[PDB]
């Protein structure tokens, strides 16, 4: 119908959503390995056979017992869409991430949203009700399926092998780099983003800064076009003393620890 | 077509800043004098006094609100007996309050000492009772023996609370109290 | 051997960050593996502003107290 | 004519005297609005510039002249540091 | 034994640590007509309300007391146009100006409506007040500690109480 | 994408992942805690920013951190129900 | 007590035989010791206090008006 969706196809109202994206949100892209933590992590693929985009789907046998809602996603106006696919042991009622009640099949159920957010608040539910094999799934523009949730095929409540580490950081929340050592560096504003080496040299560059007394003056650059200023100071004996305190304090440093 | 009221300054080029001593006194300042003489406090009084007495003549005599106002009047006219000895300026007629620290009619260096010993009493006697009741529970459910006890017996809150601190069991050392050094101080 | 504050042991808390920085909380138990970051499971009366009064922290975020040299009015 | 409004303007009895003439004419106010003009090239000019920001290659390329670079090399008007502080000394 | 459980939520409050802050006790006030689903949950809303019931009829009987004791009632009976006035105030502080206040309650008008000509009516009328909100409390104690469970009132009786 | 760190003061409750509205926290082995494994964010680009892990993460403070972006907005940061930008 | 009853009922059980003849006072099973710490309660204790000392200052004010005496 023409008054109750718009008659142009959801690509056509789209226009070029993308290279738009990649212009007005350069930043937002995903990582290689988008569902998983590390390349070797298997990557399970699933396809629109396995789970078709819903404009594709009327009527199929795995919906649930559904009488639709005002609250679900914009068909014609977003293409992006998140799949659940549960199975059952009996026909209970659950309620939808989008209000509303659905009765779930005996078997096999396959429920549409646009967030993943309403895909995982409905898997918390399913879980809650004793049901596992709860998959999660994204559907793209073009319908290229994305398995998500239990990626590795476990619940990431329960630790299994093969999930690298990510975004650990190995120290304490209060032992990260302050802004103001971080300044001029492209963690300035991110200090959370910095390395491990990098927030410790700073942490003690800030300490060698406040040492006057052994801080070395870092001679004038010389820039103007006339011959060398004959000065009355020799940065060659300041080198070599500065060098000699610099063994000697590091000696002793040492030494304490 | 005027401006405000141009005030006049002392041109003082001697190179020296006089200040009398005789004037540093309530006695001896020209602006403020005692309300029994000043003419705006007692017409204050008489407005007073009359507004008084007409709100009294509402009420028939011998009724119970003709005697109310008639206990008011007599409470106005003992108020301003006593404020006869404060001091009013001399074109409001308002008793004021001398806070330069001289003991005077309706100064502050009493009614100073009197909250500052009152309020130190509250705060010994609050401190003494979560220094003696280190529990949450007695915090929530008043110990009323021990509460009372810590009341009554902090009235010597100014010279314990002194031999405390010279002693240091009042204050507590920096590096044991939860300060913040969030910072990495 | 043992390593760490003794159980039961009050301790003062050298964290910065901590809720409990330079207060005083008991040692619940020392996990005695060298792998452990924060093996010194510490409980406190007073609780953080998540509601919680128990955290583990490390060796060298605790200074373990003598039982008459610290201040027992906190 | 105007009907007066706020207690002082009646007191104070202050009229507002419009001039018989204009004041600026034609030709002055032409003028005027050439120069706002030329004023508002520039002012084009300088947000083009901003917005663009710096080049790189100058500050790079072009050398420093040699009171930039005795300035730098004694650290003078701000240089040896990061402000602006046109209240220096 | 009640009057052990009548603190019984600051003692709850007391005995854990994570309930020893100030946040505890404004939670404390706010859940604190929040009846929590039980199986006394209607048994304590119907005490409850009998409870206000018995709290309003002491209001009502203060309101008749004053109006016995306290106002110009019989004054207004007597010529209507005067300012009715049912609240004394005493000389206290400096607040004796305002000693008369006028009442807008409309009580004299209701009270003139139900017939009432003489004060001692009034006093009655907050006698038999105040035995009403004892007898209200009274029911509502008995309700909340000895009477049935009330469930069936707004699913099962809601015929009955309709 | 609002960035989301894990500490080594994290103690491997699980709470964060069971608290996360979006499945962006999950559970790797580490030998850094008893419980031989730590929380990790290998999906923060569908972290909204609701902070509910760190509501549920009991060390003295959080182990895992969120760090709102507000200069790179995403429709799955931005929990975006009505327009699509994909 | 099978019947549904809250907690601190003075309600016999409704289970019973033939009519029976018994005592079962409703009264609040109060103690002594019971109503003294519901008395010392911090909001107990503290408004009490309030209103003790607001009632001192009234008085106070009340046989001597004003501040005459300052
Ligand atoms: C200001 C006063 C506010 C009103 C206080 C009235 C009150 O709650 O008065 C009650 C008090 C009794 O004190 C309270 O007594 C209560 C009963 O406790 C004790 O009571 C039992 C014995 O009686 C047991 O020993 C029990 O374990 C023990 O806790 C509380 O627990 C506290 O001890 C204490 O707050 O009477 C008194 O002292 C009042 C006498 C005045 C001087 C003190
Ligand atoms: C902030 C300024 C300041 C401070 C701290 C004080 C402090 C004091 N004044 Mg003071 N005073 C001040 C300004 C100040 N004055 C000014 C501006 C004037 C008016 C010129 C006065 C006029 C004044 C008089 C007339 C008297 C004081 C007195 C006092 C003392 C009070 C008695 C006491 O505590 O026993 C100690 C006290 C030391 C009294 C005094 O001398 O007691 C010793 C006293 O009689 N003061
Ligand atoms: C044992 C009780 C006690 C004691 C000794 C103190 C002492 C102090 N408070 Mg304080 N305070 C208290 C209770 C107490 N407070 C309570 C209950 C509150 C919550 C309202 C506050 C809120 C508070 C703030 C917001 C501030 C202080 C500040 C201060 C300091 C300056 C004095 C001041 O401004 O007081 C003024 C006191 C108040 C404004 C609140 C008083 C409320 C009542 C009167 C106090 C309770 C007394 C206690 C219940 C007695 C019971 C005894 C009984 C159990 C035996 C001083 C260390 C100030 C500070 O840090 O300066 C350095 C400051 O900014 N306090
Ligand atoms: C028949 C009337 C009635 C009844 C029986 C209830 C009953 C209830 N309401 Mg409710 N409510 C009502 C009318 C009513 N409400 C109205 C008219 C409003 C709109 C204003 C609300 C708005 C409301 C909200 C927003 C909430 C409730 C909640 C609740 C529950 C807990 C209440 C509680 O613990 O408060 C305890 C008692 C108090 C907090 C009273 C404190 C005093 C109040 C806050 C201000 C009074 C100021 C006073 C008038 C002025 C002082 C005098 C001045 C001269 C100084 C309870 C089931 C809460 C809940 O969770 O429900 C499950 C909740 O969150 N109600
Ligand atoms: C509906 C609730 C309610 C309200 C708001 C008031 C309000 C008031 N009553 Mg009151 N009263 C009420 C119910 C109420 N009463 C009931 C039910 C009775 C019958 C027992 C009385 C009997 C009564 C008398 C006998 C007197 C008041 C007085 C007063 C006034 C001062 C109270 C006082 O001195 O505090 C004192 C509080 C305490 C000592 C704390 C206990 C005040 C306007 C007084 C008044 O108007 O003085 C001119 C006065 O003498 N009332
Ligand atoms: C911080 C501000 C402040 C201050 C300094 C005062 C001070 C005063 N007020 Mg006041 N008042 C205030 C705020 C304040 N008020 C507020 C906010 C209001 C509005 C509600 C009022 C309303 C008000 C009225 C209506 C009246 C006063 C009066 C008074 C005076 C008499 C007090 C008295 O005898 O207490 C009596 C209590 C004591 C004397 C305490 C006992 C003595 C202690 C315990 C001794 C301890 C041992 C040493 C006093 C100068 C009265 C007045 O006119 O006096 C000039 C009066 O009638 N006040
Ligand atoms: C000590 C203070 C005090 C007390 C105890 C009372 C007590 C009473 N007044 Mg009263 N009154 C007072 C001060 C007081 N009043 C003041 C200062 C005025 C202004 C002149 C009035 C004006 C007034 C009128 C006009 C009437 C009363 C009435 C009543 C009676 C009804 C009960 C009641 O108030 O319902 C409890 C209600 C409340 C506690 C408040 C309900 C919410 C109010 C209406 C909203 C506004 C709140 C507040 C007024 C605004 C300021 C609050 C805060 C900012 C200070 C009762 C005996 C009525 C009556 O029939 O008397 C027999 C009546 O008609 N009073
Ligand atoms: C107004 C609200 C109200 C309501 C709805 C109830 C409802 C009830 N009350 Mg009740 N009660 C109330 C107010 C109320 N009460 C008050 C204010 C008091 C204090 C005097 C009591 C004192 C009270 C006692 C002492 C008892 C009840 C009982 C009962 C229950 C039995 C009723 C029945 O079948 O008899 C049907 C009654 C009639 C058809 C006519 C009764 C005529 C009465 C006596 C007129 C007065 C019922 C749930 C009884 C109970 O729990 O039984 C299990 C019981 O023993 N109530
Ligand atoms: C003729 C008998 C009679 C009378 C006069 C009343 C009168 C009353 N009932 Mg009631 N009631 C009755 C029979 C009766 N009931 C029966 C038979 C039942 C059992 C189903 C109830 C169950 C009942 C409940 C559960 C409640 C009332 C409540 C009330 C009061 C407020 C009603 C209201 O606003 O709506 C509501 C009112 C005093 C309410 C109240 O305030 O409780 C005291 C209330 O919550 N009644
Ligand atoms: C009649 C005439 C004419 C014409 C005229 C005209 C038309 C004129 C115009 C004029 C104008 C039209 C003017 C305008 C102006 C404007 C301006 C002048 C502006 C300015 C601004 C500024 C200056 C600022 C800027 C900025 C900003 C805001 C941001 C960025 C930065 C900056 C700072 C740059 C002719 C020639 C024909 C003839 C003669 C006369
Ligand atoms: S809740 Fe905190 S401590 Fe527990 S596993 Fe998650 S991040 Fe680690």
């Amino acid at each position: 119908a023409v008054p109750n969706t718009p008659k142009s196809s959801p690509d056509t109202l789209a226009g070029n959503r993308t290279e738009a994206s990649a212009v007005s949100r350069p930043y937002d892209k995903f990582n290689v390995n988008y569902p998983l933590s590390s390349p070797d992590q298997a990557r399970t693929e699933v396809t629109t056979k396995e789970i078709p985009r819903p404009e594709d789907l009327v009527d199929s046998p795995k919906f649930p017992l559904f009488g639709g809602s005002a609250n679900g996603y914009m068909s014609k106006a977003t293409r992006e869409r998140h799949a659940i696919t549960w199975t059952a042991k009996e026909e209970t009622t659950f309620e939808m991430p989008t209000s509303g009640w659905a009765m779930m099949n005996k078997g096999e159920n396959l429920c549409y949203f646009r967030k993943k957010e309403q895909c995982i608040a409905l898997c918390k539910q399913l879980r809650s009700m004793k049901i596992n094999d709860v998959k999660i799934y994204r559907l793209s523009k073009d319908g290229t399926v994305t398995f998500l949730h239990p990626s590795d095929g476990v619940f990431p409540e329960k630790v299994n092998k093969g999930r690298v580490p990510v975004n650990f950081r190995p120290f304490t929340v209060c032992q990260n780099a302050k802004q103001g050592e971080l300044k001029f560096t492209e963690y300035w504003t991110k200090p959370y983003e910095a390395d491990a080496l990098t927030t410790l040299f700073v942490k003690a560059r800030v300490a060698a800064y406040n040492d006057v007394v052994n801080l070395f003056p870092l001679p004038n650059p010389k820039l103007t076009s006339g011959p060398a200023e004959p000065t009355s100071v020799d940065y060659d004996a300041l080198t070599k003393e500065a060098m000699e305190g610099q063994k000697k304090r590091i000696e002793a440093a040492m030494a304490s620890v | 077509i005027d401006t405000a009221p141009v005030t006049k300054m002392k041109n003082l080029k001697t190179g020296t800043v006089e200040v009398d001593q005789t004037k540093l006194s309530v006695k001896s300042w020209g602006h403020m004098e005692p309300c029994g003489q000043n003419k705006k406090f007692q017409k204050r009084i008489k407005d007073e006094a009359f507004k008084l007495k007409k709100r009294q003549d509402k009420y028939a005599k011998g009724s119970a609100a003709y005697a109310g106002v008639q206990e008011v009047i007599d409470q106005a006219k003992d108020t301003a007996k006593a404020y006869e000895g404060r001091w009013c300026g001399k074109k409001d007629g308002l008793p004021r309050v001398i806070a330069t620290g001289e003991v005077t009619r309706g100064g502050i260096v009493t009614p100073a000492l009197m909250f500052l010993y009152t309020t130190g009493w509250i705060g010994y006697a609050g401190r003494s009772y979560l220094l003696r009741t280190k529990d949450a529970a007695k915090e929530i459910k008043i110990d009323v023996p021990l509460a009372l006890t810590c009341m009554t017996s902090a009235f010597a809150w100014p010279v314990y609370s002194w031999q405390d601190i010279t002693n240091g069991r009042f204050v507590a050392k920096d590096t044991e109290i939860r300060v913040q050094r969030m910072h990495m101080a | 051997a043992w390593v760490g504050p003794k159980k039961g042991s009050q301790v003062r808390i050298l964290r910065p960050e901590s809720y409990w920085f330079q207060q005083r909380g008991t040692v619940v138990n020392v996990n005695q593996k060298t792998n452990i970051k924060y093996p010194v499971t510490v409980k406190f009366d007073f609780v953080n502003y998540a509601n919680v009064n128990t955290n583990g922290f490390a060796l060298w975020e605790v200074d373990e107290l003598k039982e008459g040299e610290y201040d027992p009015d906190l | 004519e105007r009907i007066p409004g706020g207690k002082f303007t009646k007191a104070q009895g202050k009229i507002v005297a419009t001039p018989d003439e204009d004041g600026f004419t034609d030709s002055e106010v032409a003028l005027a609005l050439i120069i706002a003009a030329v004023v508002l090239y520039l002012a084009i000019e300088v947000t083009k510039s901003l917005f663009y920001g710096e080049d790189p290659e100058t500050t790079a390329k072009g050398p420093m002249t040699p009171f930039e670079k005795r300035v730098v090399e004694k650290g003078l008007f701000g240089s040896r540091g990061d402000s602006y502080s046109p209240f220096r000394p | 034994d009640f009057s052990k459980a009548a603190f019984g939520s600051a003692t709850g409050l007391v005995a854990k640590a994570a309930s020893q802050t100030t946040t505890a006790i404004w939670n404390l006030h706010a859940d604190a007509h929040d009846f929590s689903n039980s199986s006394y949950l209607s048994k304590q809303v119907f005490a409850a309300n009998l409870a206000h019931i018995g709290v309003v009829f002491i209001w009502l009987s203060g309101m008749h007391f004053h109006g016995a004791y306290f106002s110009n009632y019989l004054d207004w009976l007597q010529d209507p146009s005067i300012a009715p006035t049912a609240q004394q105030v005493s000389n206290i502080a400096n607040q004796s100006v305002l000693n008369p206040i006028r009442v807008t309650s409309g009580f004299f008008n209701l009270w003139l409506a139900e017939g009432i000509t003489s004060t001692y009516q009034l006093k009655v009328i907050a006698a038999f007040g105040l035995i009403a909100s004892a007898l209200c409390f009274l029911g509502s104690y008995f309700h909340m500690h000895s009477s049935t469970s009330f469930t069936r009132v707004l699913n099962t009786k809601l015929t009955s109480l309709s | 994408a609002h960035a989301v760190k894990i500490y080594d003061t994290c103690i491997g409750c699980t709470l964060c992942v069971r608290a996360c509205p979006t499945d962006v926290i999950e559970m790797v082995p580490a030998t850094v805690n008893a419980a031989k494994q730590v929380a990790s964010t290998p999906r923060v680009e569908d972290c909204v920013g609701c902070k509910r892990c760190e509501t549920a993460c009991p060390t003295d403070f959080l182990s895992i951190r969120v760090y709102l972006q507000e200069n790179e907005e995403t429709q799955y940061s931005l929990g975006l129900d009505l327009a699509d930008w994909s | 007590r099978k019947i549904p009853a809250g907690p601190y009922s003075v309600s016999v059980e409704p289970l019973r035989d033939g009519a029976t003849n018994e005592v079962s006072i409703v009264t609040p099973p109060i103690s002594s010791e019971g109503v003294q710490e519901y008395l010392s309660l911090a909001p107990v204790f503290f408004m009490a206090l309030a209103i003790f000392t607001s009632g001192f200052a009234i008085e106070v004010l009340r046989f001597f008006p004003d501040t005459r005496y300052w």
